[PDB]
């Protein structure tokens, strides 16, 4: 019966949650750690990744 | 000033190396020109300079 309210929650739970998995994607670079990208490159092409 | 070949690649923004870290620095946001002529008649003596 309390789908509605439920629905609700676990939507945004889930939003919330798909926007911190995002954290761990590389988006087309070399790692999601700016610390690795920091640590493992140089600055100038620390700055394009 | 004057730098040997091999390091003349090292007259530019995000560069690394002995020159670029402990002699001459061009900064990241570095706007300007970098010009360098071999000079092997005016720098370069039979003895060594």
């Amino acid at each position: 019966a309390l789908g509605k309210l439920q629905d609700v929650v676990n939507q945004n739970a889930q939003a919330l949650n798909t926007l911190v998995k995002q954290l761990s994607s590389n988006f087309g670079a070399i790692s999601s750690v700016l610390n690795d990208i920091l640590s493992r490159l140089d600055p100038p092409e620390a700055e394009v990744q | 000033f004057v730098i040997r070949g091999d390091e003349v690649r090292q007259i530019a923004p995000g560069q690394t190396g002995n020159i670029a870290d402990y002699n001459y620095k061009l900064p990241d946001d570095f706007t300007g020109c970098v010009i360098a002529w071999n000079s092997n008649n005016l720098d370069s003596k039979v003895g060594g300079n």
